[PDB]
């Protein structure tokens, strides 16, 4: 019931993700970084178990660097939205990996998809994985606007991490944001 | 010659060659002598040292502790036998909880050599066991043969020289069954004499009630005379 | 002469087996041993021309048990013949293991010549070089399964060398006319007037299965036919 | 055993597998295949291996398709071609499965060379005596043609030949092929290098045009006969 | 891989199977004919029993086997792949009672028998079977009587009257000149076992041939006891 | 083991198995196919072991699906082998498309497993070429499936017996205007052409599409209301 | 379900009732729960119908099995039958509940062996299974005799299950009757009419 | 014949043979056994100066206390390596212990021999490698020689390579069971030196030690080669 | 499944597959891998048909972002080394989340082609790789040659393929002990060019350098150095 919020933006990602890793009823860490970038355009970021998530983003990014080295060329993020969405379908059947992520990717084009641990893909403008979308997915709806500039989506992202932390239960003691840009995947600060 | 191609050709007059050359391979190995006595069993044998400051290869085996084997051959098809010996040995006194007869063990080896003889992409093993066992069934002496057969004797030799040795214990057959352990194991060793091209000669002793124990080097002076 | 004699599957062009002939001759090669059913039972003997004299007396069996009313002599290739043994015991426990009852010697001799003929039917097999003789009196059956894997339940039957000249001389009796025990000195003078002058010692491996026995396999005691000869 | 085996996965003195050789001598025994990268696509041209009076040309021999994007022309044994043209669509419909993406020509390319070269190097099996004009189209590097071996060895050629006279039509492509060409102009320059190499009736030959187009994407047609002759009565 | 046309199931450089024709041969090495007529009212094999040394006891001796109450065979071929072939015709009709609940028909189990012929042809790892098949019965869907040959080619057809073994040939060319719509049971045994006897060129008695006479009554697999091979015989020996 | 591939390429590229399994389809009886313009015919010279053989229990033209046929020639017992692997093709069709398996794709099944067994190892190459008619959108289909697994589409062709000479007099004697009668005609007389005596409708089987578009083999009567013609 | 085959001197009595039963419906109310396997063993099945089915024809398949190897097809065939039902029993413990009665004649002689859903075969001179027979235990103990003839036996098993097709609602119908002698297998059905006994016995 | 696992007329494994004849063409190694430690001296065959030396080690250590040496192909003897090395961290594993010299080498001469053909799916052909097994258990150094026939012997000094049988006999008169440590170093590379066709380096040379004074087999480092090349009497 | 045992010794010691995969390196084209302090260079030469065909198939492969690749031999036994070291690449990064380390890659793919010398039924790799790259668990450029044998040893400058030998020699006469990148760069081009007599549209050139990934030298830059060489 991790906190993964994605919100895609006219040439950008902003993918967030709680921060805080945990053990039981202790937090364990306080800047474990969630988001996973599986290649240099890809950040994927993963709500659920620990050990479930860094299993299936290392498996995840073997493939992708694998693909890039097998082939001379990068996964799309649509082709690596749905490798990723194959890799749950199979899963879920077959001993399931219990991570719903959010796979936010620059190709030339920002692209946001909401993943699940059964494999549900869907590209989304913005979303999130965990409690945290029955927080932030209103925000994203009353303050989203189409063409929002990069420091506008930060202050967007930044007000759903806010909610995240004021009105839910279990908030997370911090959350790492990264941007992924034509730049590629860079950890920001929102502040 | 043409039809020396595999373990599963039978020639023109029923001789398997490649049997017969996992045979002559035995035969190529140091001279290996096992008696039976009423009450004990021995199996000895030269060891073979390859080079001057190499020790001498280990040729007597404890394969339960009142079965041992003597190889005589390729020794690392010999280790392999006593792996599956042991094997077999380890499982009749897991299944029953005493100790294999040797008969059954001589059997059980005789059918894996057969096997390898039957089924093509399969050698014979290149080496050929003299058993020696003691227990409900008295001591007996099992020469395994590559072929898949076990010869039981009251005494025998194999490998190098070996004739020798056979004719000293068919000379002294009638006496080993009344040999006591002492005097079938100076047997053994005065077999193995006749074979001489000690501390190459390694002895492995058996009895009813004395478990198989390995003598070599010095500890076998005792037994010379 | 011609390339058909490697590849046991192979056919000759007179459609011969060759390899299965020459498992033929490792049988004929080997001292013939022979089964008579009698009166009281069955009567295995299997002359063991002892190559040498160290050899344990009474041990390297020719006549094995297969089951607790079945008895296999076994010429040929030993090898082949005890591996025959060991999987006719193997079939006659899954064929108990299957059924419940005990095999008989018709069945357990169709059973194993199916292995005979896989090891030529089938490529990667060697044929057995061995005749097997299931001998037992609870199915007063005496079926002898050839290398090929050809079965036939016998009066009296014999495979070795002279088994022509054997079974020749075992045709001169009805064995069924008389018991196992009065069958025992005809068998061996049949093998000793057989036994050739170069084999200075030999013995006489005779196993009966008989009423005495009470059907089960037991070799011929020493008092009622002393087996070891000079 | 192995008395009557080929080694079909073992070395020669030389250190090429015979097999592979053979095959390749096989490749070319058989009918001409001829591929050339236009602008925006690639034709392959083909010469039927069954062609007689009787013959119906109801269908494609030697021009199979793979998928939307990706065609191939085949010199060499027809069966082993259908058997891995069937496995090259197997692959692309899985990778398009995967990724819902068409699968990249070479990746593609890069499948039934392994299938092809697995032949070569284990399970003492025939190799596939088939070479392959693989065209297609990915995003990645435009419209491809790739000629595939039976060692399963591929190179992408702007323009290549394989079968009988494989030489002369690569010799008389290298005369000829132009860049940057247009799909008539393509066209009718395998149709020139045909009729040298190689009678000539068009019914004898097979042609499909891989194109991309920004707008319907990379479409593959392979030439029916009506197209085939209208196209070859032109010269 | 040159050579092994010969040795192996692969076709020669003229095309042939040299090994089938070889397990043809080897059929032919069985020393034995086969003869089986079929009529509209029952159908008689009669298959010469051959006993080489009399100490072998004779009921052991057979080319005549029941695959299943309803499905007889007479197998002529070497007598190891005889019983390899009884025993797999006998897993054919199990299985296929198995699967579909009824007993197997000839017609279906000479296809069967044809299938692993054909693998043997086929697999060169496997030996053709050199085994003549002469599967026969009474169908009841049809209430008919089938009657197929299986050769150890696997080539399978039904006939109105077979042959097999070292008088193939004649025996087939005497069947066919003197084939009749018999219209009793006894004229096809006579018929059956006076081909057999003309074809063998020697007097038969019960002790030399097995007969397995399935009529409309008995439908059911059985080899005819002494009494009925003897009286079939002296029927054939008054004309 | 045999896992070794027993059909492999000479020093010349030349599969000397599929050649010899070739051979074996050229003295594996003649039969005969011809398309017409609205069907396809295939015919063979069942000529029997001997009277005595019952024709029914081992007819050479057999059914595949209701609407494709197949006639070879060759190893009997491999064309058997063949045409089961190819109903159970078309039954498995059917039961995951609920239609027979098209004649094309019959065709192709039967042309994969040919190669596969010229591929695979421990296996020689079946030594039958088939005949499989059946129709398509475009209209009735003829196709030979050679023992490599190659498959032409034939107007009509021999492949038996005697086949180049029934192939010329097909070349010779076919045209596409033909009716199912006037191809079933044909098919008869190539096959009287390449048979020694006197041809009867005993000695033949004819297996037809029309268009209805559903295989069904003539009966005996029909093949010698066609004959006496 | 009733199930009762007697051994008697000169052959062997399977009487069954008719009755398939899921739950208080009678499915099948002619049920043939004694099931041919061989033209003289015959399987008296109860527990579940689908169990014992299959146990009849998996038992049909292995006495042919029996049958690949040897000629002496009519030998030791009934305890070959309840052996293969017993192993198939205890080897499907988990998934078939079936209970078989097999009896019949073969070269032994006649036989009956009663296996149980436990797969526990015993051979037994009077064997009874199912619901029903437990309703006549005690009359069978009280009317069966060891020297019955299978008339005599024919007779006792009718009136016995017959009473359990009375007393229990899981047997009832009509009364399948096997009678198994050296020459071949009767079949008879007994319907309520025929029966000796009717639903009036009860209170008097 | 034709097949790996047959058996020569004469009773000898054709492979067997022809994988000796195979070590016997591979680079020449000394092991010299003494009551101080067990001295390994190789003979590094560099075909260039560009050849890394340490990248074509003939040494290897198989755990702390059992090194081993290589003489024929070197890719079988690192597969050899590679199960001895397994096989040395499994039995730490299962017995709390370091792994007996003669248990690995036991062990890696078993594998040695399962080589096998002609069934379905195991190496295909013996090892083309001798190894010179040397280690210290209980306070002991134990010199082990494996051949490719998989028999292995106990050895206080051993030739494995090229040289194999002239080292041997330079070995006869040069021996001695009491020797110290620097006199076993010195042997060995003498040895060495003089069944080679080069002269003597420290770049060329491989050396190790399994000494009992500090129990590990560890190998000597360019600086050690040339302190041993040094004391040579040439 | 086919077992064969494609690698056997002969008589003099000698497995003649390995030889025979040799001779397929040998006919491979020409392949030069030079290191640097903190670069590394690969240079092969291509044989192609400039009119007809794109040049951009590559002989020098990218097994990980760390460990370059080129290879010598047959292209598809090569590619098979290639997909197998990159799937071992990013096997190590899942096991260990580690990048492989040059020396671990190398001796891995030298191991895949040992096995195929070992494992029957399977053809000896008739490719000779150049495993090359930087470990930061060493701070060392390593180049280790892969043989089809599977032995593999590690160079400071290493020639596979054709010409190997005159390459070898031009490598070993003109190697500095400390040479600086475009040192490495301008030896590579160098020895590459002393076999081939065509400049930048034949040669192809790629590199590493330290912690940094394969790097293909453009046709501007390689045509710049190949005339500074000259
Ligand atoms: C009897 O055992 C019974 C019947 O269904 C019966 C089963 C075996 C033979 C076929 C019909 N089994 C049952 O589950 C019910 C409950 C008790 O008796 C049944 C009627």
């Amino acid at each position: 019931m991790l906190s993964i919020v994605g919100l895609q933006g006219p040439d950008w990602v902003l993918i967030a993700a709680d921060s805080s890793v945990s053990s039981s009823i202790i937090c364990m860490s306080e800047n474990y970084d969630r988001i996973a970038q599986l290649d240099d355009r890809h950040a994927l970021a993963m709500s659920g178990e620990t050990g479930d998530c860094l299993q299936l983003s290392e498996y995840l990014q073997g493939n992708v660097a694998l693909y890039k080295f097998r082939n001379g060329v990068e996964l799309s993020s649509d082709a690596l939205a749905h490798f990723i969405r194959h890799t749950m379908a199979k899963a879920v059947r077959k001993s399931p990996y219990e991570v719903n992520m959010l796979l936010s990717g620059y190709d030339g084009k920002p692209h946001l998809y909401f993943m699940d641990y059964l494999g549900t893909l869907q590209s989304i403008p913005y979303g999130a994985q965990g409690y945290c979308q029955y927080f932030v997915m209103s925000v994203f709806d009353k303050h989203y606007k189409e063409g929002l500039t990069l420091e506008d989506g930060k202050e967007l992202m930044k007000l759903a991490l806010n909610q995240i932390k004021q009105r839910f239960t279990v908030a997370p003691h911090g959350f790492i944001v990264k941007l992924v840009d034509k730049n590629g995947i860079t950890k920001i600060d929102l502040e | 010659s043409k039809y020396d191609e595999n373990a599963t050709t039978f020639s023109p007059e029923g001789r398997i060659l490649q049997v017969e050359n996992a045979m002559k391979a035995v035969q190529q190995g140091m001279p290996t002598v096992g008696l039976k006595s009423k009450t004990h069993a021995v199996i000895a044998g030269v060891m073979h040292s390859p080079s001057e400051f190499s020790s001498h290869q280990p040729k007597i085996f404890k394969i339960d502790q009142h079965i041992g084997v003597a190889i005589s051959g390729l020794t690392a098809d010999g280790r392999g036998l006593c792996k599956f010996l042991r094997n077999e040995c380890l499982h009749h006194t897991f299944c029953f909880g005493t100790e294999i007869r040797v008969a059954d063990l001589a059997d059980t080896v005789a059918l894996q050599s057969q096997k390898k003889t039957s089924k093509v992409g399969k050698r014979p093993y290149g080496v050929g066991l003299l058993m020696i066992g003691a227990g409900v069934d008295g001591p007996r002496l099992f020469e395994t043969c590559p072929s898949g057969q076990h010869w039981e004797y009251n005494a025998q030799a194999i490998g190098r020289r070996a004739q020798a040795a056979k004719t000293y214990l068919e000379t002294n057959l009638n006496e080993f069954p009344d040999c006591t352990r002492d005097q079938l194991i100076r047997h053994a060793l005065r077999a193995l004499n006749d074979c001489k091209s000690l501390e190459a000669i390694a002895l492995g002793v058996v009895g009813i009630d004395e478990p198989f124990t390995i003598l070599e080097g010095p500890e076998l002076q005792k037994y010379i005379d | 002469g011609s390339g058909y004699d490697f590849n046991p599957i192979t056919f000759s062009p007179d459609g011969r087996q060759f390899q299965v002939e020459y498992a033929t001759k490792a049988v004929e090669k080997d001292s013939l041993a022979l089964g008579v059913k009698c009166k009281d039972g069955i009567l295995l003997a299997a002359e063991k021309n002892l190559t040498s004299t160290l050899l344990t007396p009474g041990g390297n069996p020719r006549i094995f048990w297969i089951n607790d009313s079945i008895a296999c002599a076994t010429i040929g290739h030993r090898p082949d013949c005890y591996s025959i043994v060991e999987q006719s015991r193997n079939r006659a426990e899954t064929f108990t293991s299957n059924f419940g009852i005990k095999i008989t010697v018709p069945q357990l001799a169709s059973e194993v010549s199916q292995q005979f003929h896989l090891a030529h039917y089938y490529q990667a097999y060697r044929p057995f070089g061995c005749t097997v003789i299931f001998a037992s009196y609870k199915d007063d059956a005496l079926y002898a399964i050839e290398p090929s894997g050809a079965f036939y339940g016998y009066f009296a039957s014999c495979f070795g060398k002279n088994s022509n000249l054997a079974r020749a001389e075992l045709q001169k009796t009805e064995w069924k006319n008389i018991t196992v025990r009065e069958a025992v000195p005809e068998v061996a003078r049949i093998i000793k007037s057989l036994h050739e002058s170069q084999f200075k010692k030999w013995e006489i491996e005779m196993f009966w299965l008989c009423e005495e026995t009470n059907g089960r396999p037991q070799k011929v005691p020493e008092d009622v036919f002393q087996s070891r000869f000079v | 055993t192995y008395r009557y085996d080929a080694g079909t996965t073992t070395f020669s003195s030389d250190g090429r597998i015979l097999q592979v050789e053979y095959a390749i001598q096989s490749i070319n025994q058989a009918g001409t295949a001829i591929g050339v990268q236009f602008t925006n696509g690639v034709v392959l041209a083909a010469e039927k291996k069954n062609t007689g009076r009787l013959v119906d040309y109801l269908f494609p021999e030697k021009m199979a398709k793979i998928d939307g994007h990706i065609v191939t022309a085949v010199a060499g044994l027809t069966a082993d071609a259908n058997t891995l043209v069937d496995l090259m669509r197997t692959s692309a419909q899985k990778y398009l499965k995967t990724y819902d993406e068409q699968m990249p020509v070479e990746q593609l390319v890069r499948m039934v060379c392994d299938e092809k070269h697995s032949y070569t190097q284990y399970g003492g099996l025939r190799p596939y005596g088939v070479s392959f004009l693989i065209a297609g189209y990915d995003r990645h590097k435009g419209c491809q043609l790739y000629l595939t071996d039976p060692s399963g060895n591929f190179g992408g050629w702007k323009a290549t030949a394989i079968g009988e006279n494989n030489q002369t039509a690569q010799s008389i492509l290298k005369s000829q092929y132009k860049d940057n060409m247009t799909a008539t102009e393509a066209m009718d320059l395998t149709v020139k290098v045909l009729c040298k190499t190689l009678s000539l009736s068009a019914d004898k030959l097979e042609f499909a045009v891989l194109q991309f187009r920004e707008e319907y994407g990379p479409k593959v047609r392979i030439l029916t006969t009506s197209e085939v002759d209208t196209l070859m009565k032109r010269y | 891989s040159s050579g092994a046309d010969r040795y192996l199931t692969v076709f020669s450089a003229e095309g042939r199977l040299w090994q089938v024709e070889y397990s043809f041969k080897a059929v032919k090495q069985a020393e034995v004919t086969a003869v089986a007529v079929k009529s509209k009212n029952a159908v008689c094999v009669a298959v010469q029993k051959k006993v080489s040394d009399k100490l072998i006891d004779p009921s052991t001796v057979t080319h005549m086997y029941r695959i299943t109450d309803n499905v007889g065979a007479c197998l002529v071929g070497l007598p190891s792949d005889v019983n390899f072939i009884v025993m797999l015709l006998r897993s054919f009709a199990n299985n296929f009672e198995y699967k579909q609940g009824f007993s197997i028909p000839v017609s279906i189990l000479a296809q069967m028998l044809s299938e692993r012929h054909q693998l043997e042809s086929q697999l060169v790892y496997v030996r053709p079977s050199a085994v003549s098949a002469i599967l026969f019965g009474l169908d009841g869907p049809s209430d008919s009587f089938a009657l197929y040959k299986i050769e150890p080619s696997g080539y399978s057809n039904g006939f109105r009257a077979v042959a097999c073994g070292v008088k193939e040939i004649e025996a087939m060319s005497a069947l066919e000149k003197k084939m009749e719509d018999f219209e009793t049971p006894e004229a096809t045994a006579e018929f059956t076992l006076s081909t057999l006897q003309t074809v063998c060129g020697v007097d038969f008695e019960a002790q030399d041939v097995e007969v397995s006479l399935l009529t409309r009554d008995n439908s059911k697999f059985s080899k005819l006891p002494n009494d009925k091979v003897n009286e079939i015989l002296h029927a054939v020996a008054e004309k | 083991d045999s896992d070794f591939s027993l059909t492999t390429f000479s020093s010349g590229g030349k599969l000397n198995q599929i050649e010899s399994a070739l051979k074996a389809v050229s003295l594996g009886g003649q039969c005969v196919g011809v398309k017409a313009k609205n069907g396809a015919v295939i015919a063979c010279e069942s000529k029997p072991s001997s009277p005595l053989v019952e024709k029914v229990t081992n007819l050479k033209v057999q059914k595949i699906n209701d609407n494709v046929g197949i006639v070879y020639s060759g190893v009997n017992t491999d064309f058997h082998v063949i045409l089961k692997s190819l109903r159970k093709a078309s039954i498995k069709y059917s039961l995951r498309l609920g239609v027979e398996m098209p004649t094309r794709e019959v065709v192709k099944h039967a042309a994969h497993k040919m190669q596969y067994y010229t591929q695979i190892g421990g296996v020689r190459p079946f030594g039958v070429s088939l005949l499989i008619i059946g129709w398509e959108e475009l209209g009735p289909t003829l196709w030979q499936v050679d023992p490599s697994g190659t498959f032409w589409a034939w107007k009509a062709t021999a492949l038996g017996k005697r086949s180049d000479g029934s192939r010329t007099f097909l070349e010779r004697r076919y045209s596409e205007d033909q009716s199912v009668d006037d191809a079933i005609h044909t098919a008869i007389s190539t096959l009287k052409e390449g048979f020694d005596g006197q041809l009867t409708a005993e000695l033949i089987e004819i297996g037809v599409v029309d268009e209805t578009r559903k295989f069904r083999t003539l009966s005996t009567a029909e093949i010698r209301d066609f004959l006496t013609e | 379900t009733t199930l009762l085959a007697i051994q008697c001197t000169d052959g062997v009595v399977m009487a069954s009732d008719s009755r398939t039963s899921s739950g208080s419906f009678i499915p099948n109310r002619a049920t043939n729960k004694i099931t041919e396997i061989q033209p003289k063993i015959f399987a008296a099945r109860c527990g579940n119908a689908a169990d014992t089915q299959f146990l009849a024809r998996a038992v049909k398949n292995y006495l042919n099995a029996l049958n690949i190897t040897r000629e002496n097809t009519d030998d030791s065939t009934i305890l070959v039958a309840s052996n293969v039902i017993r192993s198939l029993i205890v080897r499907y413990r988990q998934y078939l509940s079936a209970g078989v009665i097999v009896g019949g004649w073969d070269s032994a002689g006649p036989q009956v062996y009663s296996i149980e859903v436990s797969g526990m075969a015993i051979k037994k001179k009077i064997a009874s299974n199912g619901s029903g027979s437990t309703y006549i235990q005690a009359y069978i103990d009280q009317n069966y005799r060891e020297d019955m003839t299978m008339e005599e036996a024919t007779k006792f098993a009718i009136a016995a299950v017959t009473g359990a097709i009375i007393r229990d609602g899981s047997s009832g119908g009509v009364v399948n009757i096997v009678q198994i002698n050296a020459d071949g297998a009767k079949r008879m059905t007994v319907r309520p009419a025929q029966q000796p006994f009717n639903y009036d016995i009860v209170k008097g | 014949d034709r097949n790996v696992n047959t058996f020569s007329p004469d009773g000898r494994l054709l492979q067997v043979e022809y994988a000796i004849e195979a070590v016997k063409l591979g680079s020449s190694a000394v092991a010299i056994l003494c009551p101080e430690g067990v001295i390994f001296a190789v003979e590094k065959r560099l075909s260039s100066q560009l050849l890394i030396a340490s990248s074509v080690e003939k040494v290897y250590a198989i755990d702390d206390h059992v090194g081993v040496v290589m003489a024929g192909l070197a890719a079988d003897g690192r597969t050899m390596v590679e199960h001895m090395r397994v096989e040395a961290q499994n039995h730490r594993f299962s017995f709390d212990e370091p792994i007996g010299i003669k248990a690995v080498t036991q062990s890696v001469c078993d594998l040695a021999l399962a080589f096998g053909e002609g069934r379905r799916k195991q190496m295909s052909r013996p090892f083309g490698t001798a190894l010179l097994v040397a280690g210290i258990e209980n306070g002991k150094c134990h010199l082990f020689h494996t051949d490719p026939s998989g028999t292995y012997t106990e050895c206080r000094a051993r030739a494995i390579g090229g040289g194999s049988e002239g080292a041997e006999a330079l070995l006869r008169d040069l021996y001695k069971d009491g020797m110290t440590l620097h006199e076993a170093e010195d042997l060995a590379l003498s040895t060495l030196r003089q069944v080679i066709q080069e002269k003597l380096n420290e770049n060329n040379v491989e050396v190790a030690c399994a000494r009992v004074s500090t129990g590990k087999f560890e190998i000597y480092t360019s600086e050690q080669r040339q302190e041993i090349v040094a004391r040579l009497p040439p | 499944d086919y077992t064969r045992s494609i690698t056997r010794f002969s008589p003099d010691g000698r497995l003649f597959q390995i030889d025979h995969a040799h001779a397929a390196v040998q006919r491979g084209t020409t392949v030069v891998a030079t290191r640097s302090k903190d670069m590394i260079v690969i240079a092969v030469e291509k044989t192609a048909v400039a009119k007809l065909q794109d040049p951009h198939f590559s002989k020098i492969c990218s097994l990980d972002k760390h460990v370059m690749c080129a290879f010598a031999g047959l292209h598809a036994d090569a590619r098979r080394l290639i997909q197998s070291g990159q799937r071992q690449c990013q096997s190590h990064r899942l096991t260990y989340e580690d990048p492989i380390s040059i020396e671990n890659i190398a001796r891995y793919i030298a191991t895949l082609q040992l096995k195929n010398t070992q494992s029957g039924g399977a053809r000896p790799y008739g490719v000779s790789t150049l495993i090359c790259g930087f470990d930061d668990m060493t701070s060392q450029p390593h180049i280790y040659e892969t043989l089809p044998s599977g032995t593999y040893a590690e160079w400071k400058a290493r020639t596979i393929g054709r010409h190997d030998q005159t390459v070898m020699e031009y490598l070993e006469k003109h190697y500095k002990d400390d040479m600086t990148d475009e040192e490495a760069q301008k030896l590579a081009i160098g020895a590459l060019l002393e076999v081939v007599e065509n400049g930048s549209k034949n040669l192809e050139v790629a590199y590493m350098k330290r912690g940094g990934t394969m790097e293909i030298m453009a046709e501007e830059v390689l045509d710049a150095l190949i005339e500074s060489t000259k």
